[PDB]
DNA sequence: ATCGGATGTATATATCTGACACGTGCCTGGAGACTAGGGAGTAATCCCCTTGGCGGTTAAAACGCGGGGGACAGCGCGTACGTGCGTTTAAGCGGTGCTAGAGCTGTCTACGACCAATTGAGCGGCCTCGGCACCGGGATTCTCGA
DNA sequence: TCGAGAATCCCGGTGCCGAGGCCGCTCAATTGGTCGTAGACAGCTCTAGCACCGCTTAAACGCACGTACGCGCTGTCCCCCGCGTTTTAACCGCCAAGGGGATTACTCCCTAGTCTCCAGGCACGTGTCAGATATATACATCCGAT
């Protein structure tokens, strides 16, 4: 209820147990289909292929955030900024 | 189209509380869009490459775990 | 880290921490040469 | 239509799980994943040491280069059991 | 006649010989590397295994979800090092919270 | 004393082509000869592992026009490309 | 017993000896006619090119010999050869000139 | 000359070190050093001159490549001096912690 | 052998003329340990598949390439070797 | 803010030396001719499935408010460092002898590819039964304001 | 230091579809020779990393010190969030189809392989000049004076 950060700590370790996605299907199915009528017309996806890279992304952003989340630290803070996503992005040597 | 703000708020508070934070601002939604378009386009550039090479219009599982294992990345439990 | 599984350190990542040695307080006791700080599990 | 027949680590990786627990059940998704992991340990180290055969002059592969392959890519004390194992099974296998 | 029992492994032989002679690796192979193959994947599945089936009778579930496999091959250390840049499908990630930040009162 | 191969004159010759005014000592010789090397075991695993991929035993030109869009950058890619089409065709037309 | 392949293709770097690699360099079984043609004109044109940048640096610094530093610093310098050259070093090397502005009185 | 100020000459130093090409560490000490570690993994091993020298020149590249990004973490922090929790966060954040 | 000195063999006035060729200015007095520290770590593995390397090949001499080539392996490239 | 003085900064003038560029030899690869035989494509196909679409809803999102907790600007301070200089010292060329080791070559013998057929390991179809999901409720533990 | 309320854990209690195990039917893995050969052994050649010392000085050593700033403390104020609400399309489960992905069969043609000769690119001398080296100088800058 009330005494913020209490409840994100709860938050945090519910779903620090859990194991699910965390995206909805068809928002995310329609995205990859709109980024790949950009590269090329009338493409038929696989229900199994489009799963795949769902999760590998999920992956490689809940790293970088993170590594955002200790730059934080080094910065006498608890919050994150957007200036430290750009570190890590910058110090990862993937620019 | 107009799909990017399909990632909404809650879902990426959601991977957020997966990184480990409590605190966030509220200016740092756009840059993770951002973020997330390049990586998705800089993927699926070499997945459509894998699969028209081959000849085929249809895009499979097994190339797309193919195109992460060339990248750097890699994918296991899939194919 | 859940509860039930933390048996492991109880049998094997226990025998190094602590010494025995003459107690200054009363007879024998249990000296350190180790560092454990707040919150560990122990013995 | 046409049935077709696939090859997967499939029998043998349960035969180990039965032969190490023998009361604990194997879902699919881990079967795959583990099929996905030998395929990939198995191509690394073959390519590795393919790749340092060649670079020896040498066109053979012998299995002394295998060992060394897996010298360079295991770390730690693992790399010396796995090669303890390895040169226990082939000296049993020999005199058959 | 087998081979496989000539050493007393698990994993096949036969298959990992045909598959490296066919996989072009090289143009001529000896007798003992098939065999050294087949015995290093058996330890590496072993040693895999054995934490699996932990991790499974630790939550006192038969059945061994992926997500036991993701927390057998995290908190080793040495497989961390060996398994640096993989992920899992439906792995998850192992509980962690920064030090520092830890409400308290009295 | 003994036979050894190197890229020493063919590297001379390009240069001259393009700048007949200057000059080059034996480490930029060493180090074009390693990056064209370099390059060359890069594209040929890359083109040899795309054969193996859809079980076909051969390796054709068009397999070496996949491995260099998916391997180099965009632009230079696209020069790159266009430049060995025009030597195989002219090649292909006078054989 | 003339006319060489790459006089035939109108080339400089020898298609020969390419295709020599390709058969026993233990890339494949079958190697078609055109590979070894079509990999000498990109390494052609991937040499002019960065020959051509140290041309290039090399008239900005007047030295009719050329060093590392000089080519170096015309890959440094071009973004895509820097992404391309990602995980790279140069003996005799060095780096390109920069200071942080906040460094800066 | 005078007590300058702190800085002053850093810059210039900079300057005449940046664009310059050369060897930073000597050649002895380090030969030595090398011949030194060696002998853990196997005695009696026999070094050859191109081998050893090209080997500083990699060490300094990565050494170099830590200052760059340790620098820039460094004015992440809101101030001008190096400190060691900086270069233990560009090793683990570089990805071989 | 194994001894303690030719470890300080990198004095002060190297790392602060690489910290320069770097672009730092104010270096704290304690840096110069973990400094040594991290060079010998990375040192540690590049050195021990070089010799392995050349253990291998069934001689107890050193070259060059060899080196470059167990520096490819781990991912950092050198050129002008061969 | 403005000007003078010590001082490192980049530039022009002899010169000289060892590395750069060029001319020779010929032997090992590559280009010219020919063959056959095994990969490949191209016609045809037909069932798996992926696209498309529709009813119901509720779990999830979207929007507004109240405030307290944390980001941010400043100020002293005292202390750790960069600057400067006199001194010792091991680096850096210099040049010398050689054994220990790398490297090339004739050799010839144990060892891997070819192949024919077998025949049991091994892959696919069908119940099926229990490990596990769903659910309803009581027992159990945490937290913050009186 | 102590309550009220608020959450989570667990004990049933029940119903259901996924891992499993048996039967049937294949196809490629041995076994045994068979045949050619790649590398292993011993010898000889050459060449250079190492032990060794001399002499010279660029640079490390370490003290002196005067201040730039890292840090602790303060105050500030502003906006992220949690709580509540209304609002809605992701999700579920159901329909139907056509098309194209994977499979079968086939003739044909690209290429591995052999033999063939000749030519061009690396080892090896040999002449020669591009830029390092040391000298004198106009110039821009840190510092100090007002």
């Amino acid at each position: 209820r009330y005494r913020p950060g209490t409840v994100a700590l709860r938050e945090i370790r519910r779903y620090q147990k859990s194991t699910e996605l965390l995206i909805r299907k068809l928002p995310f199915q329609r995205l990859v289909r709109e980024i790949a009528q950009d590269f090329k017309t009338d493409l038929r996806f696989q229900s199994s292929a489009v799963l795949a890279l769902q999760e590998a992304s999920e992956a490689y952003l809940v790293a970088l955030f993170e590594d955002t989340n200790l730059c934080a630290i080094h910065a006498k803070r608890v919050t994150i900024l957007p200036k430290d996503i750009q570190l890590a992005r910058r110090i990862r040597g993937e620019r | 189209r107009d799909n990017i703000q399909g990632i909404t708020k809650p879902a990426i508070r959601r991977l957020a509380r997966r990184g480990g934070v409590k605190r966030i601002s509220g200016l740092i939604y756009e840059e993770t869009r951002g973020v997330l378009k390049v990586f998705l386009e800089n993927v699926i550039r070499d997945a459509v490459t894998y699969t028209e090479h081959a000849k085929r219009k249809t895009v499979t599982a097994m190339d797309v775990v193919y195109a992460l294992k060339r990248q750097g990345r890699t994918l296991y439990g899939f194919g | 880290l859940p509860m039930p599984m933390r048996f492991r350190h109880l049998k094997k990542t226990s025998k190094e921490a602590v010494g025995v040695y003459r107690s200054p307080i009363h007879g024998r006791g249990l000296f350190c040469k180790r560092n454990i700080d707040a919150g560990e599990m122990v013995i | 239509r046409r049935k077709t027949r696939k090859e997967s680590y499939a029998i043998y990786v349960y035969k180990v799980l039965k032969q190490v627990h023998p009361d604990t059940g194997i879902s699919s998704k881990a079967m795959s994943i583990m099929n996905s992991f030998v395929n990939d340990v198995f191509e690394r180290i073959a390519g590795e040491a393919s790749r340092l055969a060649h670079y020896n002059k040498r066109s053979t592969i012998t299995s002394r280069e295998i060992q060394t392959a897996v010298r360079l890519l295991l770390p730690g004390e693992l790399a010396k059991h796995a090669v303890s194992e390895g040169t226990k099974a082939v000296t049993c296998y020999t005199s058959a | 006649k087998t081979r496989s029992s000539r050493a007393g492994l698990q994993f096949p032989v036969g298959r990992v010989h045909r598959l490296l002679r066919k996989g072009n690796y090289a143009e001529r192979v000896g007798a003992g590397a098939p065999v050294y193959l087949a015995a290093v994947l058996e330890y590496l599945t072993a040693e895999i295994l054995e934490l699996a089936g932990n991790a499974a009778r630790d939550n006192k579930k038969t059945r061994i979800i992926p997500r036991h496999l993701q927390l057998a091959v995290r908190n080793d250390e040495e497989l961390n090092k060996l398994l640096g840049r993989v992920t899992i499908a439906q792995g998850g990630v192992l509980p962690n919270i920064q030090s520092v930040l830890l409400p308290k009162k009295t």
